[PDB]
Parts: structure tokens; sequence; C-alpha cells
């Protein structure tokens, strides 16, 4: 590759001795043609037509292909496919039925070792063609929509869960004028790479996660860590990169200075010595849910009532927007509810670190899209028929009745049940007090589903105990049950449900109780405790 | 002796009377005359056999 | 996969019973040696104590041999196991409660609506074998094995250096699981493949594209059993054509194409069956030198346990020396590596080493 | 190995033989394992 | 015609079956000697087109026993198959099984979808799933 | 210690005339390049256990010696590609140095740095540098050839 680099004519006389114009010959001709210019000559003879002519031939079931010389072929296209002038071509008009036929071979001679060696390779190839390109997003994106609409299971669901669903790996070049010892061992060890990275103590590779940071990146190639090391690139000329940057603003600085994008590396100069809110590039997922696949995926397909609660709730439009903006737990639900026990990157979601935020994080993300939806537009509207149709209000329902014993009309182990019940009931009270109040919108079914529901003898058994000490310290869930008592008062059309053991009576009732307490000798719940007595004042007569 | 040579003086003195020499030719003989007692494959394929022939036992 | 563990709560005589929560159709009941034993009762019931009330095997030499019973013919269904232990009467102990295994679905849920409910279970099973196949190979694609021809590699083994043992242990979680659900996703398209039948569906049904089209591992396993056969035939006897059969080129090509990269069982076997069947020729001994001549030689790039085949060889070599031809092989073959120094070739130090340790321990064995 | 042989007298029972494939795979084992130590 | 006897008994078959089968030919034990070692030779040939792992212990069990009839045809032709099948085995080797064997010394490679059988403190387990009390 | 039981110290003096003072430098060189068997001892002591000096330096001095002139150049690349042993070495004199018990053309990092800094430094005769390992290659490549 590198005398062909020197010399152009001898990649001609290559070409030539190949007969173009087997394995070793294919893996031979990928290698040596890395050359910037080489390339496009390597483009322009036989590079093209043969291959993707052969590969949609075989699909459908022009020179001769056999099952086993599938595979090859694919992965020198894998190979080759690491400039950015390639990588752009591959996107292009020519190329689009392949992927889709690839799909037609994996959604229905072909042996074991056969299908799992060419799905495999299939894999590969999609990912690296939708590595680091927005452009081939869209066009990833609109072929899985296609195909999805023209449950899910076999070689679809596993192309779902490595291509999306996970974080995205990146490499990066970096270079210094002194020595990086960090990362070496005094063994043998044959690494094999590109000639433009070069070999020695002052140049070093790194294949890793784009959810990292530059203090990350440091520790990794120097031991060392006023004596800093500062990362500088040819773009940013003469500024610092400061080390609390994360990869993805990296990126996306770079892809805003006219750097093309899906570029194979990043090159940064590690030398010895305003960007703080830039913004991170969209993830591939992001840019599937930007056009709507996930309501299609919730409709195509361990607590069992949460991930029923999950999958239901994934169904709402603008559910995607909401929840896509913390990843990993997004990531990790969606898994969870795909039958899959763990990412596959090493650990189990069940010994994830936010254990404790997954069974509750569907109720929270769908209160904050019930209060991010604004009911003025048609938006919301079309949100209110599609759950009353789906019937989320009555699992909601359904829920309250098994959590709370109100049907409609081990100690230690027993105590954290009791707690996390308490828990999910202001999760939940929370969630339909942000339903009916988001800051014709009334359904027919509502003013009747709540009655003779559990809602209304769930507040009523709250409410009764009037003490001033017993269940004073509940102060979360009395102000999500007095929010709700707010959210009621707010909508008039439903407000009869209180007027006619009086819920006004008794709350006032309590409230001069410690009104006089005040007056004879926790502030913000008792002070939350006379606002919903004043607004429950005012909508008592109203 | 390393303290010795500390300036530009006594290294200039220490070429001249010829020392640079002497240390080399004393380097090149003296790695003639010693093993080296560090372990190598033998112990390795020994602990391999599970057995054989202050961290004291 | 099952774990149980007993807290019920040893000079007492004791007895046990379990319940299944159903009806199930067991097939194997096996049960590790109980020391603080002297006999041991099976009682089977599946509804009553005496309506149905049924007793399969009593033994008192548990704690000699623990019992195995392999299957029930015919396979009696049941839901209470009933075992009483009677300890030997002349502190507390635990006796773990063997394995059983056997089947929950019966036929003739009742209709054959499992294979709606099987097949889906395999496509899913089988798509957790391909993403395991994948993370295993992004794993450990990534990964070297330094030569042992340095004091540096040679320090590299003996003390393991800190990067490697997460790499080394991670790898092995991903190898394990990967295993364990290959195991699940081949249960799966067995239990399939018997539904299949059962409904009437016929089984599966020229030596050449035979042989190169079976599984790998039924190669094993029959060569296994067989070469078990022919040591067993040859320990209980003198074949003649057998020893036409081998001669060189014959047990060269076996000993590399079995002994290098079989399982250990497998390789010492082998290496067993070849001494005794070899052991008093004339050509032995040399064919000893050109395997140590050929494997261990420091142009060489395949990739094997060398100490593992060191061991074999030793133990071939200890048992064959009666001929005196191998110790004769191994010395010319110590003299040619030693000629450079002598009077443009150099010294191969790994493979001195090699030799010298292998003749000292012919030695010190044939001292005695 | 064991000597635990299953209830099998209430029914018609191959037992005769079962013990004589417990003695033949008894007798294989042993032979195997005088052949190992030779 | 006991050639084809044990073609359709100990090959094509499950392992209950097989079982069974063994059973009865213990049974029929107690001239028949030599006849079954020759049917059995002529089916040795036959047998790596085997179904199931289990199917083989029994009859191996049964040529171990009944080998002492005759000693020279049944070890050449044993020879002759553990030649023809050596050789095939090695060709299916990657450089991944044998790093792993290498470097961890773990061994039955696990990218192959297809398994043979299973073992348990000297019981064979195959077509039939484990009990979960 | 391991300076009074290996031959190390001297190492550690000649590193140090070397690199202490950068003026003076280049006259060091001078005077050590002449000496017999010198690059096969320090070759030697660099592809040895830790034995109380760092790699660095032992690469340090190796590429400082080896750039003073272009002879030594070529003897480095012979030294460390095709040929590690003693020069005029015969086992029957007793006393000259023998330094047999290494394998030829082993790599380590140490080695690719050294190599990497031998060919692309910009001086007299980096030419001739540059032919000799193309010749190494070329070489190589031949024998290759044989059958």
């Amino acid at each position: 590759c590198s005398m062909c680099h020197v010399h152009p004519n001898y990649f001609s006389l290559l070409m030539g001795w190949m007969g173009i114009t087997t394995e070793s010959h294919l893996a031979t001709l990928a290698s040596s043609s890395q050359s910037p210019e080489a390339i496009k000559q390597l483009l322009d003879s036989g590079l093209p037509s043969l291959l993707v002519r052969s590969l949609a031939s075989f699909c459908f079931s022009k020179m001769p292909i056999t099952a086993d010389l599938v595979a090859p072929i694919l992965r020198f296209l894998t190979e080759v496919g690491n400039s950015h002038i390639m990588k752009d071509w591959l996107g292009g008009s020519e190329v689009n039925p392949l992927w889709t036929a690839l799909l037609f071979l994996l959604c229905h001679g072909l042996t074991t070792q056969q299908r799992t060696a060419i799905e495999n390779a299939t894999v590969a190839f999609f990912l690296q063609c939708i590595s680091c390109h927005p452009n081939n997003q869209k066009l990833m994106a609109q072929v899985l929509c296609e195909l999805f609409q023209t449950n899910i299971s076999g070689f679809i669901r596993r192309l779902f869960l490595q291509l999306m669903l996970e974080d995205e790996k990146v490499t990066m070049f970096l270079q210094s004028p002194c020595p990086l010892y960090k990362g070496r061992i005094n063994a043998t060890s044959h690494v094999i790479q590109h000639p433009m990275y070069g070999a020695g103590h002052k140049f070093r590779t790194l294949h890793l996660p784009v959810s990292t940071t530059l203090s990350d990146v440091l520790d990794r190639v120097s031991d060392t860590p006023v004596p800093v090391f500062h990362l500088f690139h040819k773009l940013l000329a003469g500024q610092p990169l400061p080390a609390e940057m994360t990869l993805a603003q990296l990126l996306t600085l770079l892809y805003d200075r006219k750097l093309p994008q899906g570029y194979r590396s990043i090159d940064l100069t590690v030398k010895l010595g305003s960007l703080l809110e830039t913004c991170p590039i969209q993830s591939p997922l992001q840019v599937f849910a930007g056009m709507g696949g996930l309501a299609l995926i919730a409709e195509r397909l361990i607590p069992a009532h949460s991930l029923a609660a999950f999958g239901l709730f994934l169904r709402l439009p603008g559910y995607a927007e909401v929840l896509l903006k913390e990843r990993k737990h997004a990531q990790c639900l969606l898994r969870l509810v795909l039958g899959v026990t763990d990412d596959g990157e090493g650990s189990h979601i069940l010994q994830s670190p936010s254990a404790n935020v997954l069974p509750t994080l569907p109720f929270h993300v769908l209160r904050s899209l019930f209060s991010t939806t604004p009911l003025t537009t048609d938006d919301g509207v079309l949100l209110r028929r599609m759950a009353l149709e789906i019937g989320a209000l009555h699992l909601i329902l359904v829920c309250l009745s098994a959590l709370s014993h109100h049907s409609p009309r081990d100690v230690e182990q027993a105590l954290t049940k009791q707690r996390l019940e308490e828990e999910h009931v202001t999760c939940l009270l929370q969630v339909l007090a942000s339903y009916i109040n988001p800051v014709n919108a009334l359904p027919s079914v509502l003013l009747e589903l709540l009655s003779q529901s559990c809602l209304i003898p769930a507040m009523s058994s709250y409410l009764r105990n009037d003490s001033v000490l017993d269940m004073a310290r509940h102060v979360p869930l009395y102000r999500a049950l007095l929010e709700l008592l707010r959210a009621i008062a707010s909508c008039a059309a439903m407000v009869p449900l209180l007027l006619p053991t009086s819920v006004g009576t008794l709350l006032a009732k309590m409230k001069t109780c410690v009104d006089t307490y005040t007056n004879r000798l926790q502030k913000t719940a008792e002070i939350v405790y006379a606002a919903t007595t004043s607004l429950r004042q005012a909508n008592q007569e109203k | 002796i390393l303290r010795v040579l500390d300036t530009s003086d006594a290294l200039k003195a220490f070429h001249d009377m010829g020392g640079v020499q002497l240390i080399c030719n004393n380097m090149v003989t003296s790695t003639r005359a010693i093993v080296n007692t560090a372990r190598s494959m033998v112990s390795t394929i020994m602990k391999f056999l599970d057995s054989g022939p202050e961290g004291i036992h | 996969p099952p774990h149980q563990s007993i807290i019920i709560e040893s000079g007492a005589r004791r007895f046990v019973t379990l319940d299944f929560g159903r009806p199930i159709l067991l097939t194997d009941v096996l049960i590790p040696t109980c020391g603080d034993l002297a006999s041991l009762s099976i009682d089977i019931w599946t509804l009553g104590e005496e309506v149905d009330g049924r007793r399969l095997v009593v033994a008192t030499d548990i704690s000699t041999h623990s019992l195995i019973l392999h299957d029930l013919i015919p396979p009696p269904v049941c839901r209470f196991m009933k075992i009483t232990v009677i300890g030997r009467y002349g502190a507390r102990a635990k006796i773990p409660l063997g394995f059983y295994y056997g089947h929950t679905y019966i036929l003739p849920p009742e209709i054959d609506q499992h294979l709606a409910m099987m097949v889906a279970l395999q496509e899913d099973i089988q798509c957790r074998y391909n993403l395991a196949c994948h993370r295993l190979e992004t794993l450990l694609q990534s990964i070297d094995l330094p030569p042992l021809n340095s004091a540096n590699n040679a320090q590299y083994f003996l003390r393991k250096p800190d990067k490697a043992v997460e790499e080394d242990s991670r790898v092995f979680s991903a190898y394990q699981d990967c295993i364990q659900l290959q195991l699940q996703l081949n249960l799966a398209h067995n239990a399939v493949q018997r539904l299949k039948v059962a409904l009437g569906a016929s089984r599966k049904m020229n030596p050449e594209d035979l042989i190169q089209t079976s599984s790998t591992e039924q190669l094993r396993t029959i060569i296994r059993y067989l070469l078990d056969t022919l040591l067993s035939l040859l320990h209980a006897s003198v074949p003649a054509v057998l020893q036409s059969t081998f001669h060189a080129q014959a047990c060269e090509e076996l000993f590399k194409h079995l002994c290098i990269s079989g399982t250990p069982k497998i390789r010492l076997h082998t290496g067993l069956l070849l001494v005794q069947l070899c052991g008093g020729e004339r050509w032995w001994g040399q064919f000893l030198s050109n395997v140590l001549q050929e494997l261990y030689n420091s142009e060489q790039l395949l990739i094997f346990p060398q100490d593992r085949v060191f061991m074999l060889l030793s133990c071939i070599g200890q048992r064959s020396l009666s001929n005196s031809g191998v110790l004769e092989s191994l010395l010319n073959l110590l003299d040619n590596l030693l000629s450079p120094l002598q009077p443009e070739g150099v010294l191969d130090i790994p493979m001195i080493s090699w030799v010298v340790m292998l003749v000292s321990r012919l030695l010190d064995y044939v001292a005695t | 190995v064991s000597q635990a042989l299953d209830a099998r007298l209430e029914v018609g029972l191959e037992q005769q033989a079962e013990l004589m494939l417990k003695m033949m795979s008894t007798l294989e084992a042993d032979s195997i394992l005088q052949a190992l130590t030779n | 015609f006991l050639s084809d006897i044990v073609r359709v008994c100990f090959f094509e078959a499950g392992r209950s079956i097989a079982h069974k089968c063994a059973r009865f030919l213990a049974l029929c034990i107690s001239a028949f000697g030599p006849v079954l070692l020759k049917a059995l030779l002529d089916n040795m040939s036959f047998l790596p087109a085997a179904t199931t792992g289990g199917s083989v212990y029994w009859y191996f069990v049964l040529l171990n026993y009944v080998k002492d009839e005759d000693l020279a045809g049944c070890s050449t032709a044993c020879a002759s198959l553990l030649t023809a099948v050596s050789r095939q085995l090695q060709d299916r080797l990657t450089p991944m099984e044998a790093l792993l064997q290498t470097r961890y010394g773990l061994y039955s490679s696990p990218f192959d979808p297809v398994l043979f059988d299973l073992e348990m403190s000297g019981s064979s387990c195959k077509n039939v799933y484990n009990s979960s009390i | 210690d391991q300076v009074s039981k290996t031959s190390i110290g001297w190492l550690r003096l000649l590193h140090h005339c070397l690199t202490h003072i950068s003026d003076l430098e280049g006259m060091m060189a001078s005077a050590a390049a002449p000496t017999a068997n010198l690059l096969q001892t320090c070759a030697a002591l660099l592809m040895s256990p830790y034995c109380g000096m760092h790699s660095p330096n032992i690469e340090v001095v190796l590429v400082k010696i080896g750039l003073q002139s272009t002879r030594i150049g070529l003897k480095l690349i012979d030294i460390l590609l095709r040929n590690c042993a003693a020069s005029g070495s015969d086992p029957t004199d007793l006393n000259s140095p023998l330094l047999f018990g290494r394998l030829n053309g082993l790599s380590s990092d140490s080695t690719i740095d050294i190599l990497y800094q031998l060919g692309t430094t910009q001086d007299p005769g980096t030419k001739d540098r540059i032919q000799a390992l193309l010749k190494w290659v070329s070489d190589s490549a031949r024998v290759a050839a044989m059958k």
C-alpha cells in the first residue's frame, strides 16, 4: 500500500496483474487500495458493477456466485469502506437496492454456518456504513420503515439490537512530541494498522466509545496526569480543548468546521504546556425516532405491570422525543421490553447502576409528556383520543386498584414493599394530576370512568385521617395529593365529582387544627395545604 | 561518581584523560564474565509441570 | 438450571418429602455420595400416601458408592418424592439432594398448541445465540499470544500483567454465557423436533459428501468411543493386521491430527494407544525425535498448548524407554543442535532448552 | 455399580438381563482402568 | 434381516427406542454371537450418519461385550474408519478455536450451532430437558 | 544491589556522559564509537529483563551513538536486523566476547522506536540507511522463494 501510494502507476500495474482490467486476491486488493488517490482509479474500472450485480442476482435467487463466495466479497466492501470518498458513494442511488435485497435474504442450500456468516457480515457492513455518516441515517431509516410497513422476530430483531440500542465507538489518532508509555507491555505483540498512523512511542490509536470525555482519553494515553497536556486540532487552531468536553461535542464542532462527514478518524495533537455549551450530535436512534418509527415498533410488538405500562405508553405519539432525553435509560428499557436480559456490553440491566429509577421511569416520562404537551393544539386532542382508545387510563386505574386494595364499587420485606407501594402510588397520582391538568378537551367517558373507580374512594381513604403528626411525615405524598386535588379543581366540567365524609369540610377541619397549632406554637406541606384549602373553598361555591 | 561529573569542566577533563574509552572497555569485558541470574524459559516450563525439585517458608 | 441447598434444620433418623407442584414424568435420578449415612430408601407418590404410594429403590452402600439411576422404564408419573435417610447411628450434616431430570408436557396445552409456543421460543433463543456469537467474536478478536522464545515472554508468563487479567475474566464470562445459551437453543430445537415427530411427521432421512457434511461434535464423540473400544480390545489381548496398517507416515499424521488439537481425554488415550502398539518398533524413537524437531522448532507457526503435549511426550517416553533407541535418537538430536560452536548457522537456544529438559527427565527415570 | 436396582419384580421383569448389562458395563470399565494402568 | 433391524433400531430413531432395542438384544443373547457381531460390523460404516448421541452408548456396550467373538476383522475395520475420520476433523479448525484452547485452554468451540451429546457423572442426557423444581 | 551483580553501572555512566550536557555530547560520541563490540553489548543489554535501568535510557544511548557517523548506522542496522552476535568471536579464545544465546530479528517496542528514529532523521547518510532497509526487505522477500 505504501509503495502504491508513492507511485500511482504501480496501482495500475497491480490491477493489470490481477486480471480485472479468490480470498487472497480480494484481501490483497482491499488492503493495497487505501491511498487517497488510487481509490478513485480503483473505482473507475471494475469495482461497483460486478459485485453489486452479482449480489443482487444472488438475492433474487454477471459472474457466477456461490453461497460460500458471498461473504468474502461483502467483507471486501466492508474493508474498502473507510475513505470518505468511498463512504459517500455507498449511499448513492445505484447502491440503494442492495440494502433492501439483503433484508429479503435474511427475513425468510443456505446452510446454518453459511447463513450465520452471511448475517454477521451483513451486520458488520451495515454498522460500518452507518458509523458516523448522518446522510446515510435517513436512507437506513427509510429502508427500515418501508420494510416494517409493507411480533418481530428473527434477523430483524438482531439488527435492531446491534445497529441501534447501543452507543457508537470511534477511532482517535493521537500524536505527541513526547513518548507515550502507558498501555504497552514488554511482551511481543503484532499490531498492524494503516501506515498513516506510524509506529513508535509518539503515536497511538484508540477505538473507544463516543460517550467518554477528554480526561478519559488523557488517562488512557498518558499516565502523567502548570504542566498539563493540551489537545489541539488544525481546524481549531490555537484553541486548547477543555478536558470536560465530550466526544459528541468534538464531532459536532469538527462537522460544523466543514470537516468531511464520516471521515475515518479524528486527529489530535497532544502538546505539553465558550465551548462547554456545545450541543452533542444526534445518535442513530434519535434520527430513526425523529420520523416516528418507534410507535410502529410499539404497535408491532420482571414486573409485568410496569413493562406492560411502558409498552402501552410507547404507542403515544411524541413519547419518543421525551423518552430519548436520557439515552441510557431509554435503551435499557427498550432492551428489557424487547426480551433481552442484558445489553450485551458485559453488564445486566438488573445490575445497572440506575436500577432504582427504572421501575418508576415510565410514569415519570409519561407525566413529563403530559406536562409538555399543551391541549390548545390538535396534538393534545389527538393524544387524548388515542389514550382513551388504547385504554391507558383503564390500566392506570387497574394498577391503582391492585396497589391500594380499593376494589371499585418478612417484616423488613413488608416495610420495603409498603414504601415502594407508597412511591408507586405517589407517581401514579402525579401522572393522573398532570393528565387532568396539563399545566371539547373533556372526553365523554371521563366524568364517568373516574366515578365508581378507585379515584374517589382512594382520596377519601387517604384524606379521612386528620391527625397532626402521624401522617405529617408524608410530605411528598400529601404534596402530590393536594396537587391532584388542585388539578381536579382547575377543570370546572369535572368538578361535580366532589360536590354531593365531605372533602371540603374535613379538609378545612385539619386546616383549622394546624392553624391553631401554629398560633399556639413541614412548612412546605402546611402552606400547600393552606393553598389547597383556599382553592377548594373558591371552587366549592362555584 | 555521578556527583563528581556534574559540571562541564569535569566532563571535559574526564574526556581528556581518556576515561570514556575506559568505561566502554570495562562494560564490554564485564558483560563477558557475568551470567544472567534472572529466570527464563526453564523456570516457566518447570512451573507448568506443577512441581519440581517475607516470602520465605 | 437449578441450584439448591438444605436449610431444613445428624443423630436422628430422618426423612424428607418434596413436591414438584405438578405431575412430572421423571426419567432420571442421580444422587452424590453420602458418607454420613447407612441406608437410603425411596418413595414415589402423587396424590396419596397409600392410594398410589410406591417405592423405587433402596440401597445401603450410598456412602461407598454414589447411587446413579440413569433411566426408569416405564416412566412413572409422579408429584411427591420422599427420601428416607438412615445415618450411621454410631454434629449437623449436609446431604445434597442429587439431580433429577424428566419431561413436563404430556401428549397421547393438551392440544398441539406447543408447536406455536415452542417455535417462537426457538427463534428467540436462536437470535440470542447469534448475539452471543457476535459478542464473543468482537471481544476475542483483539487478543494476542506471545511466543515462548525470549526471557521477556518467559517472565510475562511467570507473572501475568495486571492488564491481561481483566481481559481474561471478561472473555471467560462471555464464553460461559455463549455456551450456556447454545445449550438452551439446542434443547429448544430438540423439543420442537420431538413435537414434530409426535404428530406423525417423519424424521430426517456414499461416504463422500456424508463425512464432510456431518457435525464436528459427533465426529469427536464417535472417535472417542471408537478409540476407547480399540484400547479395551488391545488390553484384553496381539494384533498383526493392525500392526501392518500402522507404520511410518501413518503414525505421524495420526499424532499430528489428534493429539495436537484434541481434548485432553482423546490426547491422552491416543498417546497410550500409540505407545502400546508401536512401542517396540525400530522406527520408533526416531518418530519422537522428528515430532520434537518439527513441533517445537523455532520455525513453527502452528499454535497449540505446548506444555500439555510436552507432558504427553514425556509420559510416552517413560513407557517406551525399554527399546533403547529413543534415548539414542534424543542424544543424536542434542548432538546435532550443538554443532555450530564446535568449529553460518547459530544456536537455537529454546529448542536446546526443550530437548535438554526432556533428556533430563528421561535420565532421572532410567536412574531407577 | 452401587448395586441399586429399581423395583421390577412386580412387573414382568427384565432385571435378570439388566443385571447382566450392569456387570458387562463394570467389566468394561475395569478393563479400561487396567489398560490405563497397564 | 438383522442388518436392517440394527439399521432401523440404533439409527434414525430416538433414545428410549434404542434402549428398548438393546434390551431386546440382551434378552436374545441367551450361534447368535458371531451373527450379531457381523451385523454390527456391517452397520459400523453407517454409524457416523446417526441422529442422537445417546443412541450409541448401549450399542458400543454391546460391541465391547461381543468383541470376544472375533478380534481380526473388527479391529481392521475399526482402524480403517478411524483413519478415514481423523483427517476430516482437522480441516474444520479455525484460528479462534486454537487461540481459545491455547491461551485459556477452553475447548468445545462455542461458534458451532450444533451439539451432539451431554453428560453428568456418567449419565447420558439428550432429547429431554431438565426438571425445574 | 543490581549494580554490584551485573554490568549495568558502566551503561549508566555512559548515559550520563552522553546526555547530561547537550553541548559536549557530540565530542563524547566521537570517542565512543571506535570501541569494538560496543553496539552488540548495548543491544544485548536492551533485550533483557529489567536489571537496574529502564529501556528508554538505553534507547537514547543507542540512538545517540548510532547517529554520529554513517558506518555506525549501517552496523547498527545489521545488528538489529540480520546478525547480533559478536564480531570476530571464536569460542577457542575463552577471553573474547561471545554474544550467543539470543535469536536474530526479535521485535519489541524499543526496537521499533529505534528503527523509526534511525529511518526518519534528516541528515547526511539517510539515503544509505534507507538503502540498507530496502535491501534487507528485498533479501527477506527473495529468501522466501526457497522452493
